[PDB]
């Protein structure tokens, strides 16, 4: 992923600001809610019958705080992404055999979280920098099937 | 296909736009053109700079045809004919780009209207505007 | 959204189908598990091999299902309300499995009835099985 | 893209009997007939009004000459897609923006062809065969997105 300076600037002020405990729980979350069938991949993590029960489940909140600490690795090295989830990239596609569509629809979850969380900050502009991020780690999960 | 919850989930939450639909549907269409430039093809005549009045005045429409199939969301084929003809017989707009600007009014919603923004609701306008975009996209005629 | 020419295409095509149609299914199994193969996941227990009875069993649900949509091609919804909670709520199927089933069969129709098979048959088709498989996908109750 | 020595042999069977003036205007034609909205990039073609239209339409079938060359040029390079399709990726991707959903629908229309063409001998196995080709041709040519 190319940033610009100002753009990496942008991404890396918001993402200070973000809850590492609670983000990445509402992101898989609305994912599971949203997307219902992805709930199929999350058959050991007990109670998902009603939106309330995802977003109180304690495994989704804590497996959500794995695939934010992911999206932070991401921020931390744009320019090795496919280095950074080569193991990810392993699981989801050669094990799980997620298909890669849903990596985007995590992506973009995620984005209405952000935009959610912060309103008026969610600018435009930092959204289109977040765009390009998420499309990175999206990519770059699904590089075994590329 | 919308469920009964979905109907209502999303005539509330659509509800809540009013007076400021022009305003919701020129940002919806400033992100879509910022974060996914290719979307800016099929307006290569329009003033697409921040802050302009040509997409504030087209911002209006989309919200306003939003409206109108939210008041038609059991018929929408019916109600949304000119619209479809336009988007799938006319401009021959690529579905994918549907699925941008609908990401995009979700942003936009859920920027603006927090507390309306649950998960459910969430869900539901995903499915609405999914629908929508079906609509838009075939030719049925 | 299927257009009344769209409706007809079906319904003719289908027809022609008649008697065959279980054995289609079977085929149109056989080659989504053979050509995609993570299909195969959902069906854990089932005998997939070449022949298998159980397969020709199911491919002759399937078929019956199709033709029941068929019949109902203007209430696909309240026909199908079952099989969308079977497929939907408790199956949970990803929806791009449904696009592999779709080509599949239009793979097996093309093969059996090339004659029947011209561009606008296929096209009609090719909308029908889609909308079959939003219904297929969505919950709805 | 690997395929076994019976999966090769096959492939190679059934694609020596395809007519290679007529095949791909048939697939261009069925993308466009069964994929409005392709026809934006087709602006230049003349009508497209109706099926008839499009599948006597002499552009169509002299571009569709042109898109069977590269499934056929590729067919004998499947070890080295991504560099043999370079030049049509950046031409697909960077200048014409072509979705890649597409360039996966194209390749499907390509196999419905060959199954109306030769029917029995279009079999599950060779069918197999001939997915992960147009699987691989596909991602070939979106490579530039990846
Ligand atoms: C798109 C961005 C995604 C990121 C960054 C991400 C990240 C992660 C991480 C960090 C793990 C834990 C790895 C480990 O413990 O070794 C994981 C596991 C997993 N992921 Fe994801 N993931 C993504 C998308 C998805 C999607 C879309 C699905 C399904 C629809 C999915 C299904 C799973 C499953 C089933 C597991 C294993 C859970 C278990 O331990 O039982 N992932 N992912
Ligand atoms: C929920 C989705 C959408 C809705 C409700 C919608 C609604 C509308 C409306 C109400 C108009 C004006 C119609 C008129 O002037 O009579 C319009 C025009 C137009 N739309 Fe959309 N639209 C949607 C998605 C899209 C997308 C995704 C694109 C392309 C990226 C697009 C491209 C256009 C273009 C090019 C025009 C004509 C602009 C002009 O030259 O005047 N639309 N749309
Ligand atoms: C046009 C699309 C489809 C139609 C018409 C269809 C129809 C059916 C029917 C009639 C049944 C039997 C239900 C019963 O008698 O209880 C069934 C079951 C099932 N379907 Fe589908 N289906 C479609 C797509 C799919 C796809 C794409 C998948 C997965 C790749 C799938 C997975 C299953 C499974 C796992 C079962 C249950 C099998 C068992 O364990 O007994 N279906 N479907
Ligand atoms: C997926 C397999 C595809 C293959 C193998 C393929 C192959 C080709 C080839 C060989 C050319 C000629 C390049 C040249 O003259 O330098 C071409 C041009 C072109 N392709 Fe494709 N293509 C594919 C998919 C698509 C799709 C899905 C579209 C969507 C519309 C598309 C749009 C175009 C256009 C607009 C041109 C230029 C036509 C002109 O000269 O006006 N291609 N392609």
């Amino acid at each position: 992923v190319h940033l610009t300076p100002e753009e990496k600037s942008a991404v890396t002020a918001l993402w200070g600001k973000v809850n590492v405990d609670e983000v990445g729980g509402e992101a898989l979350g609305r994912l599971l809610v949203v997307y219902p069938w992805t709930q199929r991949f999350f058959e050991s993590f007990g109670d998902l019958s009603t939106p309330d029960a995802v977003m109180g489940n304690p495994k989704v909140k804590a497996h959500g705080k794995k695939v934010l600490g992911a999206f932070s690795d991401g921020l931390a090295h744009l320019d090795n992404l496919k280095g950074t989830f080569a193991t990810l990239s392993e699981l989801h596609c050669d094990k799980l055999h997620v298909d890669p569509e849903n990596f985007r629809l995590l992506g973009n979850v995620l984005v209405c979280v952000l935009a959610h969380h912060f309103g008026k900050e969610f600018t435009p502009p930092v959204q289109a920098a977040y765009q390009k991020v998420v499309a990175g780690v999206a990519n770059a999960l699904a590089h075994k099937y590329h | 296909v919308l469920s009964p919850a979905d109907k209502t989930n999303v005539k509330a939450a659509w509800g809540k736009v009013g007076a400021h639909a022009g305003e919701y549907g020129a940002e919806a269409l400033e992100r879509m053109f910022l974060s996914f430039p290719t979307t800016k093809t099929y307006f290569p005549h329009f003033d697409l700079s921040h802050g302009s009045a040509q997409v504030k005045g087209h911002g209006k429409k989309v919200a306003d045809a939003l409206t109108n199939a939210v008041a038609h969301v059991d018929d929408m084929p019916n109600a949304l004919s000119a619209l479809s003809d336009l988007h799938a017989h006319k401009l021959r707009v690529d579905p994918v780009n549907f699925k941008l600007l609908s990401h995009c009014l979700l942003v936009t919603l859920a920027a603006h209207l927090p507390a309306e923004f649950t998960p459910a609701v969430h869900a539901s306008l995903d499915k609405f505007l999914a629908s929508v975009s079906t609509v838009l996209t075939s030719k049925y005629r």
